[PDB]
RNA sequence: CACAUUCCAACCACACCUGGCGUGUGGC
């Protein structure tokens, strides 16, 4: 019996399963204990037990293999691993497992791991002859990731501009700077949908740190990946730990040779629990920041490159400003010089509900003339020098405007001229 | 001491839920118990202690009043004419000065007295903020399923309560679950946690709805009646004002699909979309469907209806002890 | 495939600091 199967049930039918299986009432508990008390049963009684997830080591040697409609939290769901596998296939932090389990025997209270069936997808004999992820030899971006549908819906037209405002690809670092209330939201929403829909084959990754869990909830069924969040009724060790699992799992699977890219809305709040929860170490900083609790998101947003060899990680993680604190505009500061992918959103623009507000002249991408032909960094260029003397809101204004009666962005250069 | 006060009063833990006010009263209140305690008798001391920078400065309350009762704190009307009091209440003088805010059991029942006005605090913080949301649907994981009610996380600090009469032997609880409801009684001045949710209550799917169904919200259609037996039938009456809209075709979905989401929402309930009518005969007719009724009578001065129902149908009438005649009569 | 060292409902497990003493050398 597969678990992703049960996982993907919701409560009611869970609930109907266990009543019809004739047992004590699971209604009453938990959905993680719930599914445990009706995998016991069905495997008291049934085939083997098939489950997948990521693993996470242990510092006794052992690991946990964790589902991500978990968000990989600790729980009687987790299957254990024994460290003679981590010693067999070498097993990783991150490793996307899928293979045979068994209910614990006298005793124990984790399902125990059979055999591995795929490790990362792949083969485990492939898994020895793999390449180590720092080792890799970065690169700038090569392909271009296509954004534009072709439609030309009501939000489409979003997506456009960033096409012609800073191109993204593989590879590439992207940092967006808004403060409260500009509409970033459904601005990951859209570019989220538009690179499901126009590259179904790299696995899409996003991350929610300190969300409500409206978002969480309307974003976990309406996108294609594995939607993974960490809701701030949690403490920073939960918001760190799928940090760790998520960034490794991507780690893991561009060593695979595969194109992964990570959607982080927002770094201020990640960086900002990696603080509350490092130690301090004496130095600190204006708002009561350490120096050492910038090390790690550094770590996890310097973690994208394009890889040479096969495979790239892309991340785009959402900064905030204009809020009051000191630890935003710390942050921000000290990470303005690290992404090569700047896109601004004015509050200005989006008080005058003028959707999407980006800031076109203060935005831009480096290594641009790498994703785009001649014609279109010259087209480009020329845009930008049209745009670029105007203000802020106009220069939206007359972008959007010209957007809406063209559809092509392509066709909009040209009539552009 | 004063320089022990400013440092307390700046390093508050809450800086929000305690504002500087309500720790410059919490002070206050702490050195009034302080100065009850000092002496032997019963005399009420207010303080007001130099908000912004300053040291105390106490007082002593008189209670303008012709009784003798504890004359600590009496002073009569007729021997009150000195000092310029003139009046008959509030004659909160100067007459004690001379406190001490510092020592073993002032520091200790100041320590309680903060305690609890910390608590007042989050509690009018959490209740006048989270009341907003009373109409709408509140989520939040469950912190405690107990007996006589169950106690839920808002979020940060942020609690709620459903009761246990609104709870169903079949509806299901243990810490760590998110139920959500209708926040329906909000009672600032309890004791304790006062933000009271139901489920039960009808208004609530009509609210779900909201959520889920477009139609309702722009007021094209009109959502009336709801009768609710919860864990027997959910049934919902509305109403089209428009000329172009169906009550039932349009709020179903596509073949029980969004009704059928709103009640596995609900816990699995049967919901049927009925639609009543201008008069109550139709109204009921159409509640105890379907069905046939041989006999439909109202009655005003008993306030009643006589549903008489003919033979044929009887598994769709009556059903569990009247369900189906159960909700028209609620 | 294989060793397997598990995130640990009432509650057994989380109990205590301190004195006078000692080393070495010398004496018959």
């Amino acid at each position: 019996m597969n678990l992703t199967e049960l996982k993907n049930t919701p409560v009611s039918e869970l609930i109907t399963l266990g009543e019809n299986m004739g047992l004590e009432n699971l209604a009453r508990m938990r959905k993680q204990d719930i599914i445990f008390a009706i995998l016991k049963q069905h495997a008291k009684s049934g085939e083997d037990i098939f489950g997948d997830g990521v693993l996470e080591i242990l510092q006794d040697g052992f690991g946990f293999l964790r589902s991500a409609d978990s968000s990989y939290l600790a729980g009687p769901d987790d299957i254990y691993v024994s460290p003679s596998q981590i010693r067999r296939f070498n097993l990783r932090t991150g490793d996307t497992i899928s293979g045979k389990i068994r209910p614990p025997k006298e005793g124990e209270r984790y399902f125990a791991l059979l055999k591995v069936n795929e490790v990362n997808f792949d083969k485990p004999e492939n898994a020895r002859n793999k390449i180590l992820f720092e080792n890799l030899t970065p690169l700038h971006a090569n392909s271009r990731l296509r954004m534009e549908r072709g439609n030309g819906s009501t939000e489409d037209l979003t997506a456009r501009v960033l096409d012609l405002a800073s191109p993204i690809g593989r590879g590439q670092r992207g940092l967006i700077v808004a403060p409260p209330k500009a509409g970033k939201t459904m601005l990951l929403q859209n570019i989220a949908q538009s690179i499901a829909y126009n590259h179904p084959d790299c696995v899409l990754m996003v991350l929610l740190i300190d969300e409500r869990p409206e978002e969480v909830t309307e974003m976990q069924r309406l996108v294609k990946g594995e939607v993974v969040a960490s809701t701030f009724d949690e403490p920073a060790s939960r918001h760190v730990q799928v940090a760790e699992m998520v960034i490794e799992k991507a780690k893991r699977l561009v060593e695979h040779k595969k194109d992964v890219i990570i959607l982080l809305d927002s770094i201020t709040r990640l960086a900002r629990a990696y603080n509350t929860v490092v130690p301090a170490s004496g130095k600190v900083l204006t708002g009561g920041v350490d120096a050492n609790a910038l090390h790690r998101p550094k770590r996890f947003f310097g973690a994208a490159r394009n890889v040479e060899e096969g495979g790239s990680l892309t991340i785009i993680a959402t900064a905030l400003i204009d809020t009051g604190s000191k630890m935003d505009e710390v942050i921000y500061e000290e990470f303005k010089g690290t992404g090569n992918m700047e896109l601004h959103l004015s509050r200005k623009i989006a008080e005058k509900r003028v959707f999407p507000a980006i800031d076109y002249n203060r935005s831009g991408t480096r290594k641009e003339e790498l994703l785009t032909t001649q014609e279109e960094l010259q087209k480009m260029w020329i845009l930008r020098k049209i745009i670029h003397p105007m203000g802020e809101i106009d220069a939206m204004e007359f972008l959007i405007n010209k957007l809406a009666m063209t559809k092509t962005n392509d066709d909009f250069f040209e009539m552009m001229k | 001491m004063n320089k022990e006060i400013l440092a307390v009063v700046e390093a508050v833990s809450n800086e929000k839920a305690l504002p500087r006010e309500k720790i410059f009263e919490a002070l206050e209140s702490a050195l009034a118990t302080a100065t009850k305690k000092k002496y032997e008798q019963e005399i009420d001391v207010r303080v007001q202690i130099d908000r912004k920078s300053g040291d105390f400065d106490t007082f002593r309350r008189w209670l303008v009043v012709d009784e003798v009762t504890q004359p600590t704190k009496e002073i009569t009307l007729e021997a009150a004419r000195y000092e310029d009091e003139s009046l008959n209440l509030g004659d909160y003088v100067e007459d004690q000065i001379e406190s001490v805010t510092f020592d073993r059991i002032t520091t200790q029942t100041a320590k309680q007295v903060i305690v609890q006005k910390v608590r007042e605090a989050e509690r009018a913080m959490v209740v006048d903020q989270f009341r907003e949301h009373e109409g709408e649907i509140i989520t939040g994981v469950v912190k405690k399923v107990n007996r006589d009610n169950i106690s839920l996380d808002l979020g940060n600090n942020a609690e709620a309560v459903i009761l246990r009469e609104d709870m169903l032997p079949r509806e299901n609880f243990r810490p760590g679950d998110r139920v959500r409801g209708v926040l329906y009684s909000v009672r600032p001045e309890a004791r304790g946690a006062q933000l009271f949710v139901t489920r039960s209550k009808p208004e609530m799917l009509i609210e779900l709805f909201r959520i889920e169904v477009p139609e309702i919200g722009e007021e094209v259609i009109e959502i009336k009646a709801a009768a609710r037996d919860p864990g027997s039938r959910a049934k919902i009456a509305v109403k089209t004002n428009d000329k172009r809209i169906d009550p039932v075709g349009a709020c179903v979905g596509m073949r029980g699909a969004r009704v059928q989401a709103v009640s596995t929402e609900l816990g699995g309930e049967r919901i049927d979309i009925v639609l009543w009518d201008d008069n109550p005969a139709q109204f009921v007719i159409n509640a105890m469907a379907p069905a046939d009724v041989a006999s439909i009578v109202v009655d005003e001065d008993k306030h009643t209806m006589d549903i008489a129902v003919e033979a044929g149908n009887l598994a769709q009438a009556i059903g569990r002890n009247g369900q189906n005649v159960r909700l028209a009569s609620q």
